[PDB]
């Protein structure tokens, strides 16, 4: 552990005093170790060589060919099973995109975040639902962000829409900027056609009430959503009356 | 000469333990082992390297247990696991992999004592694969001390990997006997308190995890209160879960009493 820590202190501060061939070969030795199994390289050796890799990228010293070697190793470790092992690998996918065909290659990185919701423990996927509201608003415009969310919200292989319910809420209220608040309205129309092909009858009506809340008026409809996503199943006579009130204020919102 | 050089270093190491220094009697034992590489003594060459392992782990019960020093920082903890690196490699060349795993269960009972419970998880799994061909009940007691490490190290997801490996051998070796009949009582009371703690999705829910949760939704006293606790967290019943810890506290041991505490908080 102590011997990989002084390799990182040479590449940042003192590049030229060692060879340019020596900088790119400390990157490769943390591929074999970080893509080892959960018992081949221990958890204490795992978490300490990986935190030093996102240090060197934020330093402006590495070359353009030396930086993209770190991009490939971080994709293959998000889909390992241990989430404490796989929570640290999600931090490396950000910084390469935060130091940097432009439209095309960014398609592959975004769909890696959506699968950790599907496969992955609920101690892991609390982290993934706080980022992805804020994450999509920065990179690529909201006409492209809107297609991947709902089609991966409505799917039968969604283990719980409960933590996926908080993702969709924070998107629309940043889309309630004055330029794009009317473009909020067009996406509400297409998703209603998808419900007519049915989920189970208790389950299908719950997902309708969470959507119109996030696209509604400001003062009081928006605060209902943690009361809605509290009861996910378990239909009630009190549950039937709540669906009627929400989607009619949207009829006078048009 | 070189035979007579080894007998001189043995008289020096014993007059120092009564003098009670012990990094230097610990340095006296590593001189006996460097001669027997010039000759070839074999299983007696590994006897000089593991009496130097007993003497660097006694310098650090006087630095982190008896004399708890904030300036103690593991120079005889780095010294303890390096004389045991040359010891395990020399049993395998002679071909006794059952003696190689006796020396690695001594290195990992110190790291649970010196407060390093994540690298203690570690070296317990190295000594089992050197025993699974040979002693499958000496190999299943090195994996029950590996589940007491990761719950100190708070590795609750890596703790599901080591509990399904204990139960897959007793259906190959035990079906249960005895010694293997008490290894299976500990592993179906503690894989049920983890799947409510962390409730896995159906992609990462294995076909072995699928079988045990249909049976609930081993002693007749404790088999009845575990079917009742998988129901409440699926009903989110705050009054049901509180009266069971009051009535399951004498039943479990305090390794299984730690996994029931972390469920009642993460549902309340």
């Amino acid at each position: 552990l102590v011997m990989c820590a002084t390799a990182f202190y040479l590449i940042e501060n003192y590049p030229l005093d060692v060879g340019p061939e020596f900088s790119a070969s400390i990157i490769q030795m943390c591929g074999v170790m970080l893509s080892g199994s959960e018992e081949s390289t221990p958890s204490i050796i795992y978490h300490c060589a990986l935190r030093g890799l996102e240090r060197l990228l934020l330093s402006e010293q590495l070359s353009r060919l030396d930086a993209e070697s770190l991009v490939k190793l971080s994709v293959d470790r998000v889909n390992v099973h241990s989430p404490h092992r796989a929570m640290a690998a999600l931090g490396l996918m950000l910084t390469c995109m935060y130091t940097g065909e432009s439209v095309i290659v960014a398609m592959e990185r975004v769909s890696v975040l959506f699968d950790r919701i599907r496969k992955g423990f609920p101690c892991e996927a609390r982290v993934v639902a706080r980022i992805l509201p804020q994450f999509l608003d920065d990179f690529f415009p909201p006409q492209d962000i809107m297609n991947k969310v709902i089609g991966e919200f409505l799917s039968n292989q969604q283990p719980y829409p409960q933590f996926m319910a908080t993702v969709v809420y924070k998107v629309f209220q940043t889309l309630h900027s004055t330029g794009q608040s009317s473009m909020v309205r067009d996406w509400v129309m297409l998703s209603l056609s998808n419900f007519t092909q049915r989920a189970p009858v208790a389950m299908a009506t719950w997902s309708l009430s969470c959507f119109f809340v996030s696209a509604s008026t400001s003062p009081w409809v928006a605060a209902i959503l943690p009361h809605v996503i509290s009861r996910m199943g378990k239909l009630e006579q009190v549950d039937v009356n709540l669906f009627c009130l929400v989607a009619t204020d949207f009829y006078r919102h048009q | 000469n070189v035979a007579e050089a080894g007998e001189q270093f043995g008289q020096l190491g014993r007059e120092l333990r009564a003098q009670e220094c012990l990094p230097y009697a610990a340095w006296c034992q590593l001189a006996v082992a460097r001669c027997q590489q010039a000759l070839f003594h074999g299983p007696g060459e590994a006897l000089a390297l593991t009496e130097a392992a007993r003497l660097f782990l006694r310098q650090e019960r006087d630095a982190r247990q008896r004399l708890v020093c904030p300036a103690a920082y593991g120079e005889p903890l780095q010294a303890a696991a390096s004389a045991l690196g040359a010891a395990v490699r020399l049993h395998l060349e002679l071909g006794q992999p059952a003696a190689a795993a006796a020396l690695c269960l001594e290195l990992a009972a110190a790291l649970r004592d010196l407060g390093q419970p994540a690298a203690a998880a570690g070296h317990f799994q190295r000594a089992a694969q050197l025993q699974l061909p040979q002693l499958p009940l000496a190999a299943l007691q090195a994996l029950g001390e590996a589940a007491s490490c990761q719950l100190l190290a708070r590795d609750y997801t890596g703790a599901l990997a080591v509990f399904t490996r204990m139960q897959r051998l007793a259906r190959e070796h035990g079906s249960a006997l005895g010694a293997f009949s008490d290894v299976l009582v500990r592993c179906e009371v503690s894989r049920v308190l983890l799947l409510l703690l962390l409730q896995p999705p159906p992609a990462k829910l294995l076909p072995e995890h699928a079988q045990t949760l249909e049976k609930y939704s081993l002693p007749e006293e404790l088999f009845l209160l575990l079917q009742s606790l998988v129901m409440a967290t699926h009903e989110k019943d705050t009054e049901a879960i509180k009266s069971l810890q009051v009535e399951m506290w004498p039943l479990l041991t305090a390794e299984q009493n730690h996994l029931l505490h972390l469920v009642l908080q993460e549902t309340i």
